[PDB]
């Protein structure tokens, strides 16, 4: 490994994982964001918030994390700790804990060309109001809304993560299906801004009927 | 970005967090502060206790953290991590079983003309004294005391954004309704 | 940035060692690159950042130099190696090609063999008429050809075509295409198209009387 | 890897827009530290790099035809197209659309992979079939044939029905200053032969459905 | 090459209304760092160290089917290092693991909990998993359950061990380059002790 040692040396020379990366000055950032489903954990009512295990998909470009692989024999791609590098500050908006952040910083995909491709876990426990209406009958709609914490439209702009659909990603063998609720949609969309400090979003919806069986037993 | 690199490299390689950041000392440190509440987590009355999730918006100028955009490609504004920069140590003086200050240390904005916002996190969780007279029907004041814990008024001040907290970006609860808010 | 490619035109042989260089006028970090044409093809890239060789390239050609001065060297020639050759700058924007130096089969010096042809009476049926002067199978490719009416030479109404060397000789064939009206055809009686060209002892003219 | 593919229309009228599409297949066009790039060569003259767009939507364009230049990106379709205003008849060129990969940490920026090209001509001229005169003779005897005056390129000579290809030789085609097509067509021949044998070439021109079978004798 | 095998110290619980098992486990993990070589005799008949873990190159193991976000290990202990290039590690851990209970027969219920363990930093191309290899009378087979020592092992008050095997699974489908093609699961199959539940609910309320 004593190439990928030369390689990671020269590519972290002068490198500032602070500075978002910008090819020009008044350049965008593209970062394009995806969810994959691995467990609905809960919809607690009486908190009303919903606890979901995830797998982000975040990917981006990093001019300054590109190589030739016939200089570096022909690696093409690299494995790297995600403190090591920019990342996009994309956290869940609308938490209901004060969390915001991901479980496990993990590592981030990085390819000779500047790709960078993060797929960390988390832990998500996100607000969701409960129509209380027809409960235990009931359906609810509880939204994942994730966007950039500080930086604006201008620096870093968000798309939905399709290669693809506009969905929430669920393996169908691996899924930990809820004894409680039935996933009826799993949509996902891009808010723009209504219309300089503007933000845009990209909100996951979960749409999820419960499953009343207990109720009417007991 | 290699402009903003060279400019984030010169920024901090003198700096000092521990001073307060002004040109003179007998100048006073002008922040301005405005709180938005997100939701109204909890009213537990038992404990005396209100949880709030809240945005503590801080702006103030640092002296040393200016430069101009012409040398540096035009660059007139960048995000840098809060915790390498002096910040006010606001705290919540009427915490309850929360945190005291801010733990979230989220990235601020830094203007070329040295301003900074700052607008952090935060899970408040408040002493209010809970009138249960006319429960269900009651009606409750509670309030949040912020300050600077260890910084008098004569080396930093501070001053509402606002007459009221900002209500824009906040949550309906299905359990309260707040019939008014001010900040003094 | 401006790109000059010496030379404009080289001829080799199979086997022998081809040199282009590609001066610069400024400087430049290496940021060059060397692409090969063939006729009717898209340029081909071989090198890159002046001295990385591209996948897939025969190892025999290389690039070198540096700051201001690049060359491209392509020893023990092959028949596959007779193409157009650029090269392009990347250090900033626009990007500049090179004007392209053609190499092309080295052959004994073979003179032409001229003709001449009057127009068609079907042409003149149509009121035009166009005189044709053939050189066929000669190289180098530098050739003169001027047409002369009545002893008095012409300027700003003929046309040439060339064909490339030919797959068996690598010769070059030219035409000559002199048109006129059929009313300016009439009023002139000798028509001669007259050829310079080194495998000539001294010019040729082929001619006709109307 | 990854394949572009050029389209649009063939043939535009001069002072018109004249529009071109490149298709990316087996990459993003927003993904990766790349310069989507517009370059045209006239025949028979140097290559010109019209433009590009980085993956940001930024472009750059040649000084010269700054003002006539468009290029934007499609990322729906992985598209990128060139629009070029006001075309005159010195636009006429092989158009090729290029991807330029940059890399900082070798520190080398280099155009890979090509596209196969489109030729694009401007002339409001429309499609007219050629005249076939004789180019009569007068050891070695030359004849040939003489295809005056058509539109659009290509058209195809043969000799006695394909059996004759021995010394025969097919100039490529002049534009005259009319916008219309000439070529001529030889073969050099025993003079002994003139007598004896029959020549014929054979004229084929697909847009007017033109096919020409003239014998040339002295 | 990382060999993973699994001890389970003690079943602490598995709460059925958050469907989480509750257990303690010692993660032993051994794999080979040929940079780590040394010949003894050079070095004064040293043939172990005892080095911390963040001094050497991991193969970072995760629990992927949690549930509290608890992936790691709990107490980094130091890694043991062989002369001869095996790094061995032993690592405890309390984890809080997804069940899915089956309510079907309850209290005379058997549940089926696993422990999916899983590299997202390292795929299978840049680490191969597989279970630990024993040897007996100089045969080697692979350890292919939960090791339990059978004196220092407390029987849980409600729920007896019936089958703990261990399992590498590999996943045909998803590409190598993929954190889902490689795991190592250990399952427990654990039926229910009724006592409790019959003296205290079905007596009484049959009658
Ligand atoms: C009327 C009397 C029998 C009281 C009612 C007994 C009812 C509740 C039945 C239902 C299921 C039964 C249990 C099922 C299985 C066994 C077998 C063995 O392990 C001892 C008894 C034991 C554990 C039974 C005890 C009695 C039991 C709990
Ligand atoms: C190690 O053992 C050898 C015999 O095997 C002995 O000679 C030597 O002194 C011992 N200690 C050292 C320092 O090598």
């Amino acid at each position: 490994s004593e190439a990928e040692g030369r390689l990671r040396e020269k590519l972290f020379s002068g490198y500032d994982s602070s500075v978002r990366p910008a090819r020009e000055v008044g350049d965008r950032v593209r970062v394009s964001v995806g969810l994959i489903l691995a467990q609905l954990i809960s919809l607690n009512e009486k908190d009303e918030e919903m606890s979901t295990k995830v797998y982000l998909d975040l990917e981006w470009t990093d001019y300054r994390l590109s190589w030739d692989p016939a200089e570096h024999d022909g690696i093409d791609s690299l494995r790297i700790t995600a403190e090591s590098v920019w990342l996009p500050d994309v956290v869940l908006l609308n938490n209901n804990d004060g969390n915001f952040d991901v479980a496990l910083d993990i590592s981030v995909v990085v390819s000779s060309d500047g790709s960078v491709r993060w797929q960390p876990p988390g832990i998500y426990r996100s607000s969701c109001s409960i129509q209380v209406t027809y409960f235990p009958f009931d359906w609810q709609n509880c939204t994942m809304v994730f966007s950039s914490y500080s930086y604006d439209s201008s620096e870093v702009s968000l798309q939905t993560g399709l290669g693809g659909h506009q969905e929430i990603h669920i393996h169908e063998g691996t899924f930990i299906e809820n004894g409680q609720w039935e996933i009826i949609h799993k949509p996902s969309r891009l808010i723009q801004p209504p219309g300089e400090g503007q933000r845009q979003e990209v909100i996951f919806y979960l749409i999820i009927r419960r499953k009343p069986l207990f109720y009417l037993v007991n | 970005s290699e402009h903003e690199t060279r400019l984030v490299a010169k920024l901090f390689k003198d700096y000092s967090s521990v001073v307060r950041p002004v040109e003179d000392h007998r100048q006073v440190v002008e922040v301005t502060v405005g709180l938005q509440l997100i939701q109204l987590i909890n009213v537990d009355e038992v404990n005396q206790i209100v949880t709030t999730n809240v945005r503590l918006k801080q702006q103030w100028v640092d002296y040393n953290l200016k430069w101009n955009p012409d040398d540096y490609g035009g660059v007139k504004k960048i995000h840098i991590p809060s915790e390498k920069i002096w910040r006010p140590d606001l705290v919540l003086y009427n915490n309850a079983d929360g945190d005291f200050a801010i733990v979230k240390f989220t990235k601020v904005l830094l203007q070329y003309t040295g301003h900074i916002t700052w607008t952090p996190p935060a899970i408040f969780k408040s002493y209010c004294e809970i009138i249960v007279t006319h429960f269900p029907f009651d009606e409750q004041n509670c309030s949040m005391k912020l300050g600077t814990w260890t910084y008098d008024g004569s080396v930093v001040a501070i001053n509402p954004e606002s007459d009221q907290p900002d209500l824009s970006n906040f949550m309906e609860s299905g359990e309260w309704v707040i019939k008014e808010s001010r900040g003094w | 940035i401006v790109m000059t490619q010496s030379p404009s035109s080289l001829s080799a042989s199979i086997g022998d060692r081809v040199t282009i260089t590609c001066r610069a006028s400024h400087n430049i970090s290496r940021y060059l690159s060397w692409f090969q044409q063939r006729p009717g093809k898209a340029p081909k890239l071989l090198i890159y950042a002046a001295s990385s060789l591209q996948s897939g390239v025969p190892s025999r050609f290389s690039g070198s130099g540096s700051g201001t001065d690049y060359t491209l060297t392509i020893s023990n020639l092959h028949p596959e190696d007779f193409a157009t050759y650029f090269c392009q700058q990347s250090y900033s924007t626009p990007l500049i090609f090179g004007q392209g130096t053609k190499v092309e089969i080295k052959r004994t010096v073979a003179a032409p063999s001229v003709f001449i042809f009057p127009p068609s009476d079907e042409q003149l049926k149509s009121g035009t008429a166009s005189v044709v002067c053939l050189l066929n199978n000669f190289y180098p490719r530098e050739a003169k050809v001027q047409w002369k009416v009545d002893n008095a030479l012409q300027s700003g109404n003929s046309q040439e075509s060339v064909t490339e060397q030919d797959s068996k000789d690598s010769t070059y064939s030219l035409s000559s295409t002199l048109t006129l009206s059929k009313a300016d055809y009439e009023k002139h009686k000798v028509y001669a198209c007259e050829v310079t060209h080194q495998g000539l002892s001294s010019p040729v003219t082929k001619s006709f009387n109307r | 890897q990854v394949q572009l593919q050029e389209s649009g229309p063939r043939l535009v009228k001069p002072s018109q827009t004249l529009s071109l599409t490149c298709t990316v297949s087996g990459g993003s066009v927003t993904r990766g530290n790349y310069y989507w790039t517009w370059i045209r060569q006239p025949a028979g003259k140097e290559l010109e790099w019209i433009g590009h767009i980085y993956i940001s939507g930024r472009t750059n364009f040649n000084p010269s035809l700054k003002s006539r230049v468009s290029i934007s990106v499609d990322t729906s379709k992985n598209q990128f197209s060139l629009k070029l205003t006001s075309v005159t008849v010195a636009d006429t060129a092989v158009y090729y659309c290029a991807r330029e990969r940059e890399v900082i940490v070798d520190r080398r920026r280099w155009l890979d992979p090509w596209g196969q090209g489109i030729l694009v001509t401007v002339s409001s001229a429309s499609t007219k079939g050629p005249s076939v005169f004789p180019l009569a003779p007068s050891g070695t005897a030359a004849l040939g044939c003489l295809v005056k005056d058509y539109f659009p390129e290509p058209v195809t000579v043969s000799w006695n029905s394909g059996a004759l290809t021995s010394g025969v030789h097919t100039f490529p085609a002049v534009l005259q200053s009319s916008g219309l097509y000439s070529l001529s067509s030889v073969v050099t021949v025993p003079s002994s032969s003139l007598g004896t044998q029959t020549y014929i070439c054979n004229v084929n021109h697909k847009p007017s459905n033109t096919k020409v079978d003239k014998k040339v004798e002295p | 090459d990382v060999a993973l095998a699994l001890t389970l110290s003690n079943l602490i619980s598995l709460k059925e209304v958050e469907e989480t098992l509750t257990t303690n486990v010692w993660i032993e993990h051994g794999w080979t760092d040929n940079r780590l070589k040394w010949n003894a005799e050079e070095f004064g008949n040293i043939s172990v160290l005892r080095l911390p873990p963040d001094m050497v190159w991991l193969p970072e193991i995760v629990l992927e089917n949690n549930n509290d976000g608890s992936f790691q290990i709990s107490y980094s202990c130091n890694v043991l290092v062989y002369h001869y290039g095996f790094v061995y590690w032993l690592p405890p851990a309390i984890f809080r693991s997804s069940c899915p209970i089956s309510v079907t027969y309850f209290p005379f219920d058997w549940q089926n909990c696993s422990l999916k363990f899983s590299s997202l930093k390292y795929t299978a191309k840049e680490i191969t998993l597989s279970l630990k290899q024993d040897a007996k009378e100089n045969r080697t087979y692979p350890v292919e359950w939960i090791i339990i020592d059978p004196e220092g092992f407390t029987e849980n008050g409600e729920w007896e061990i019936v089958h703990r095997p261990a399992r590498v699974n590999v996943d045909p489908r998803a590409p190598l380059d993929s954190p889902s093609r490689q795991d190592i699961t250990f399952y427990l199959i654990i039926r229910r002790k009724p006592l409790f539940y019959i003296i205290n609910i079905l007596v009484p309320c049959v009658l």
